């Protein structure tokens, strides 16, 4: 296989990126950055967005305070899961191109390390 | 022929000639004034829409705007001040107001854009002062698709900005966020953008010897290299051509490919003599170099002399097309690609308008249509979306010239002629020649002697002449906005809303039946003797006969068969049977070379063209 650079995208404010997750369902790419930065792009994976690398949509998300570090997807229901250094875990649901917060949790005692979806997409660890 | 109407939105502030900008598609225009430092945003007719100052928080430091740029498709302006603060002026869209759906005529759109501009907003980009490090924004530029912005300051700081359109719960807001903070060798003067045929890549020129581009790789690299100082760089996106005229007036045309590298194709020595040069001592500055894109493939420049120098990049031929007179010092230049028209501004106070022949010798293709002597030295010339031309006169002075045809009329007793924006000469066959001045500009003239009605857009004033004393006095106004109005011995017939209102001199209603949207809004009307013709906005033709009591419609509404071809004027004969029709071409109100005749008896529409006569 051949790997070649095709595109560089600079997120706003020049903040170091710490968590990247791509959704198989529709091409929703997620990016996390320091000081509670959460970004979601939509890149078209079809031939229109293949040769040109079409960045179809952009959306900045908020609700995190510390550096976003753990981001994961769920393709069947197209759901997102996010965390931060503080320990705030947020699940995001798509609705008309708007990512609504669905649940916020915080153990307030330990740092969350990683997420894990079952291959069926019904359980989260 | 035709003339400009000159509207000057009055302000005693010192206008900056370098800071008048026009939205390329929406008909708006922004100006920056000093003492007081402020920004007047007006429509395309010079009518003030809003006035903008520093957003609140200032401790008396009313900062000075230094750069204004438009959004290429939205009604959005961004202003770089003297302190590096980057403000953003946004008017709410009409469709966001959720009002009625009848807003499709020009006047209603003007009124709603006026009230929305009064309901606009100003926002501040966060941290923009720090990124410029309290440096005045000497330049800014949007991308071709208008979602990347670049701001360059006098501290050589160049910052790229990403545009985020946030749909609010009841409106739409916008934000501009910094991406990079790079440095140039000098304060960059002009920033240009290159499209790929979206792609983010901006050329930068500081007025030195070499131009520096920057792309998404965050690298500032030169494209063309010259050993002499450059002043202005012309970019053609369709051919990607980059034309540079040196400070010594040397031609350097570079073909630029995808590698962002300029390759010279034509560069020939031009011998401009230095025998007693006319150094600009009246202004105390170097003479401004002037070149713009005259035509696809052809570039014009005026050297500040009495001559105009055209250069055909297709054949490499440079020639001169002279003005009708000698002794004309060209100061600024502009060109309208929609009509193929160049606007030549002179220090003496002349505007010369050159028209494409297709809109022998190649230089004969351009020809000067109108010479308008404004009588004041022009600083900068900026065209608008519709073709209206704004001028900066005397530094602190601004004018907006809108091109119209001269209104005139001939009732049978006296002829009325328009000679200025608001001066009208009325002259009978009895020698009763007198001049009258209006409060506002002249937009419509109708005469039924001695009653004479003039429409100034917002209203019509009908004046009475007492020829026994030869005294003329305003009496009362009819506040309507339609271009359709015509006075008669029986009364005045105009359009209020959908209704076509017939009244007396004391405005006693005569005919009143409400029209519908299917019948539409009449735009054109003609009165002569006892016959009237009405043309709506949907090509509908209604002949009518006016009598002492009623308006007997001679038959139903009729359509006519001809981008699209509209109707701008109609005149009916004394039998009330044949109607002469003036057509236009395209939404730009371009004149048409053929004229139309509708006969109601046979209901035919014949025509005769004048392009066969080159007329």
């Amino acid at each position: 296989m051949f790997v070649y650079l095709s595109k560089r995208i600079a997120m706003p404010n020049g903040v170091k990126v710490t968590s990247i997750a791509w959704n198989d369902g529709q091409g929703w790419l997620a990016c996390g950055g320091e000081k509670g930065l959460l970004k979601v792009l939509k890149v078209d994976g079809g031939p229109q967005g293949q040769r040109s690398g079409g960045l179809s949509s952009s959306q900045t998300l908020e609700g995190h305070d510390t550096t976003v570090d753990l981001v994961t997807w769920n393709q069947q229901y197209c759901k997102l899961t996010s965390s931060d250094v503080s320990g705030r875990i947020i699940v995001w649901v798509l609705h008309k191109g708007m990512w609504f917060e669905e649940m916020v949790n915080n153990r307030n005692s330990s740092r969350v390390v990683d997420f894990a979806w079952n291959p069926s997409g019904t359980k989260i660890c | 022929m035709s003339l400009f109407v000159v509207n000057a939105p009055g302000h005693e502030g010192q206008l900056k000639e370098q800071l008048i900008v026009a939205h390329k598609r929406r008909p708006l225009l922004a100006t920056a004034w000093v003492n007081p430092p402020s920004v007047l945003i007006t429509n395309s007719e010079g009518e003030v829409l809003t006035q903008v100052a520093d957003p609140p928080g200032s401790t008396g430091r009313t900062h000075q705007p230094t750069a204004l740029t438009w959004h290429p498709n939205e009604e959005l302006l961004v202003i770089g001040w003297s302190n590096g603060e980057m403000s953003l002026w946004s008017m709410p869209s009409v469709s966001s107001l959720a009002l009625g759906e009848d807003y499709t005529t020009a006047a209603a759109r003007s009124a709603v854009q006026l009230i929305a501009a009064k309901a606009a907003t100003q926002s501040s980009a966060e941290g923009a002062t720090r990124e410029h490090a309290s440096g005045a924004v000497v330049a800014s530029e949007w991308s071709t698709r208008g979602l990347y912005l670049v701001s360059a300051s006098q501290q050589r700081h160049v910052v790229m900005w990403m545009l985020e359109k946030i749909p609010a719960e009841t409106s739409v807001t916008f934000k501009l966020k910094p991406l990079w903070s790079v440095q140039s060798r000098e304060p960059v003067a002009r920033i240009i953008h290159v499209p790929s045929k979206d792609d983010i890549s901006f050329l930068l020129a500081d007025g030195g010897t070499s131009v520096t581009a920057i792309n998404e790789d965050q690298q500032l690299f030169p494209c063309v290299t010259q050993q002499e100082q450059i002043a202005s760089v012309l970019y053609d996106a369709a051919t990607r051509t980059l034309v540079t005229l040196t400070t010594t007036s040397m031609i350097e045309v570079y073909a630029v490919g995808e590698d962002i590298k300029g390759t010279s194709t034509l560069r020939r020595k031009l011998s401009a003599p230095a025998t007693t040069p006319t150094v600009s001592t009246t202004t105390g500055e170097r003479i401004a170099m002037s070149m713009v894109w005259a035509s696809p493939g052809v570039v014009a420049f005026g050297s500040g002399d009495d001559r105009l120098r055209i250069l055909d990049l297709s054949s490499g031929s440079l020639d001169v097309l002279l003005l009708p007179q000698p002794d004309l010092h060209v100061s600024s230049l502009a060109t309208f690609a929609a009509k193929g028209t160049m606007i030549v501004g002179t220090v003496e106070g002349f505007l010369v308008v050159f028209q494409h022949h297709a809109a022998a010798t190649e230089a004969s293709q351009w020809e000067a249509m109108t010479v308008h002597q404004v009588g004041k030295c022009v600083d900068r010339v900026v065209l608008t979306a519709l073709g209206d031309v704004a001028l900066c006169c005397g530094g602190s002075e601004l004018q907006v010239l809108h091109e119209i045809i001269r209104k005139r009329a001939w009732d049978g007793v006296a002829a009325a002629t328009q000679i200025s924006s608001d001066m009208v000469v009325i002259e009978s066959i009895t020698g009763c020649q007198c001049l009258l001045q209006n409060k506002g500009n002249v937009h419509g003239v109708s005469i039924a002697f001695p009653n004479i009605a003039l429409w100034n857009g917002s209203q019509i004033d009908f004046y009475m002449i007492d020829e026994a004393t030869s005294e003329i006095t305003f009496i009362n106004f009819v506040l309507t906005t339609s271009p359709a109005f015509a006075i008669h011995r029986e009364g005045l017939i105009y359009v209020k809303g959908n209704r076509i209102v017939f009244e007396t001199m004391q405005l006693a209603p005569i005919a009143q039946m409400t029209f519908t949207e299917s019948e539409g809004v009449p735009v054109i009307m003609d009165i002569m003797n006892d016959y009237l013709v009405v043309v709506s906005s949907k090509n509908y033709l209604r002949l009518a006969r006016i009598s002492t009591r009623d308006l007997q419609q001679l038959g139903p509404a009729r359509p006519l068969t001809f981008l699209e071809v509209s109707v701008s004027g109609a005149r009916v004969n004394a039998q009330g049977r044949r109607v002469a029709l003036m057509s236009t071409l395209g939404p730009l109100a371009l004149p048409d070379t053929r004229i139309w005749v509708y006969d109601s008896d046979t209901d035919k529409m014949s025509f005769f063209d004048f392009g066969s006569r080159n007329e």
